[PDB]
DNA sequence: GAGAATCCCGGTGCCGAGGCCGCTCAATTGGTCGTAGACAGCTCTAGCACCGCTTAAACGCACGTACGCGCTGTCCCCCGCGTTTTAACCGCCAAGGGGATTACTCCCTAG
DNA sequence: TAGGGAGTAATCCCCTTGGCGGTTAAAACGCGGGGGACAGCGCGTACGTGCGTTTAAGCGGTGCTAGAGCTGTCTACGACCAATTGAGCGGCCTCGGCACCGGGATTCTC
């Protein structure tokens, strides 16, 4: 009788409960479908898994094996669609690009 | 003895700037300038550190953004030197009077 | 000494993360006025969720909802 | 009692890079990012089921607010991925 | 069979004005003025719940939203009226 | 008897009432906060209705258009910062001419 | 040729409704290279709109309402 | 052989257009411009009349909002005349990219 | 000094902005109950203040060299204007295809 | 366990997509001339570079107490339900404000 979770039918490891738990008392619809937190949880776990991604291969181009938000701030803005969805937000301690203009340059 | 190009220890200045993230900006001036402007909307106001840490780091990349914005407008300024009227210029063109 | 307790080259420095390269000399005095009214429109966000909150202390998550407002979000500090 | 999504994130770093640790400033930015755009894919579906008259949010509704909000690539992927995970849940027979 | 407020602005600008007219696309200009500051104010009215753990919206959350959304002679006139008719009305009870 | 009259309001704070209790904000809402939501709605629709008969009075006509309308909304400094982020239809541009671009002299 | 359905007078239209004095020849081809782009970011949030409604005609309501989600909440057409 | 300067019926025009506020933009073009736009995503779409009128009044305030910026940038430019530079610095300023 | 080019003063349908009555739902009144904000009261984190040593950063005076700026001389390309010509727009007739709505069902989501 | 919300579907009627035609502002095109943007060159000073000289940030350590935060209990504000009366939506009807047209005063420009 005893069966697991709605997170591995799903063949997901984020917490599919807790979504629905959080749509449900977030109070955005009276009403709240079924399949609705399981297509959310997989939304949320490809993107988490993206940008670790893209923080995992940033932080092996620094020779390390933590993860500094340096490294999350550059594979923030060395990707163009994250540039366009995280352009208003500020990471906490990341810095800027290296970058200069062409005619700045000691040109001769 | 061996001098530089003005003009040249200042990109090694620059990159060395831009490959650090340490703060910029001394932390009791600052927070003596925000406690003396939260005493202007309300007394007897204490203060967390954190608090402090946000509006710091708001601050300078708000600064940050300003400054790149200021510098490419005054290169489109057929010049090298930036100048108050450039800033004026940027914050009219970034929406904020 | 309070508004102009920000240092001259402090100034300097978030110039060069800025990435300019001539710094002129009247800029200084127009970027603390800069700084104080973004300031001024900052933390009278931020103290007035404070008395909201029956509180005369300013923590740590009514200044991320007061940078949350205008569109100027800043991450870490949402907790 | 406090709530995170650090062992999922944590699970989530381990099968793509098991060598690899995590700091806590770096575990509270990725926690404020996905609760940014759970609030942003929560609120725009809910305005759209608010706009079309509807009492009820389903899977359509969110798949609309994803197109939406996504740029266009990561869209399909995100909408691939969310629909192979939903038809694999609704697969309970 | 919509509704519309417009016997209301009709009748606030004979109580300022006894000769101006209005236009119907004037009305919807605003009509369109008056659900989208209602959208606003609700909104952060909703949030600002959100945030201090209530459950009930009053009249404290408001005033708190119209203090930090409206310019400030717009606040503060907004205040003494809405505090004038708060007085008013449980005065009245 | 009506909850307007008894507040002394011109708007009908039944109707905003339904309005907030059925569009999905919190689960309990209050009593005042409708009648204060109202006081403030007249509030402002008064003001915006006396700047535009003021427009309308100085433009020797008896009837408002939009661009008496977008003329109300921009000569004044706040409601130029509210209301920066909307584009009123047939409304115009306020005019201005730079004064390097004004020729000649004197 | 029914990309140029907007025309070099009607550009020289909006020039003066500007205020400036000289305009100079390139600018008309410049004017139509930032237009079909910006229209087209409403077309990309308006049809899916009108597709999330089984509707096969857009109208007053739903355009508005991809302005008031882009940032631009206008007035006159209802919404 | 009455012939005037250049720029002056240029300025009384820009005052004319200041005192009008019709619309600048042929109807059925923009339709044709809207319809051929639209094909591209799903084809026989209707279309009803308010919303085109609704779509130029926004291509129009568009239009006069980027230019006000890009006239300030000829203006700061110490030049009479508009180029490219200038309409891609307001977008720059402005943020649209 | 003249000449386009306006602002201004008066005659004309018109057609879209003000009443008006019919009336149908939506705001109002009353009652009951179960819980959620208010207040009191309590335990300890954490913020404010102050002393003192170390020193790295900051202020100030000195000078030297690009670089902002003033002037100039020239191609030349936008500008005002006459002439074709081309499609935009108004009046209109007709279809039919798609939106609104009525109405009963049953499942699936709230509890 | 319950009940009511999508859902299906059929029907009506309204608007909007095509198709006329005439005519007419209005765009396209070629043409003379005139200020503007173009590169180029010189004058001087303002910014950078440097060493001497403060100074007051930073660590770090300690002492104290406001105040965050949690728990308990309460009762009165508010959800829910049933009956009711009136007011705001709408269909229809009627007329004067404003645009439009015509013609003389008046102001910049040359």
């Amino acid at each position: 009788k005893a069966s697991q979770s709605r997170s591995a039918k799903a063949g997901l490891t984020f917490p599919v409960g807790r979504v629905h738990r959080l749509l449900r008392r977030g109070n955005y619809a009276q009403r709240i479908g079924s399949g609705a937190p399981v297509y959310l949880t997989a939304v949320l776990e490809y993107l988490a898994a993206e940008i670790l991604e893209l923080a995992g291969n940033a932080a092996r181009d620094n020779k390390k094996t933590r993860i500094i938000p340096r490294h999350l701030q550059l594979a923030i803005r060395n990707d163009d669609e994250l540039n366009k969805l995280l352009g208003n937000v500020t990471i906490a301690q990341g810095g800027v690009l290296p970058n200069i203009h062409q005619n700045l340059l000691p040109k001769k | 003895p061996h001098r530089y190009k003005p003009g040249t220890v200042a990109l090694r200045e620059i990159r060395r700037f831009q490959k650090s993230t340490e703060l910029l900006i001394r932390k009791l001036p600052f927070q003596r300038l925000v406690r003396e402007i939260a005493q202007d909307f309300k007394t007897d106001l204490r203060f967390q550190s954190s608090a402090i840490g946000a509006l710091q780091e708001s601050v300078e990349a708000y600064l940050v953004s300003l400054f790149e914005d200021t510098n490419l407008a005054a290169i489109h300024a057929k010049r090298v030197t930036i100048q108050k009227k450039d800033i004026k210029l940027a914050r009219r063109l970034r929406g904020e009077r | 000494d309070n508004i102009q307790g920000i240092t001259k080259p402090a100034i300097r420095r978030l110039a060069r993360r800025g990435g300019v390269k001539r710094i002129s000399g009247l800029i200084y005095e127009e970027t603390r006025g800069v700084l104080k009214v973004f300031l001024e429109n900052v933390i009278r966000d931020a103290v007035t969720y404070t008395e909201h909150a029956k509180r005369k202390t300013v923590t740590a998550m009514d200044v991320v909802y007061a940078l949350k407002r205008q569109g100027r979000t800043l991450y870490g500090f949402g907790g | 009692r406090k709530e995170t999504y650090s062992s999922y994130i944590y699970k989530v770093l381990k099968q793509t890079h098991p060598d690899t640790g995590i700091s806590q400033k770096s575990m509270s930015i990725l926690n404020s990012f996905v609760n940014d755009i759970f609030e942003r894919i929560a609120t725009e579906a809910s305005k759209l089921a608010a706009y079309n008259k509807k009492s009820t949010i389903s899977a359509r509704e969110i798949q609309t607010a994803v197109r939406l909000i996504l740029p266009g690539e990561l869209a399909k992927h995100a909408v691939s991925e969310g629909t192979r995970a939903v038809t694999k849940y609704s697969s309970s027979t």
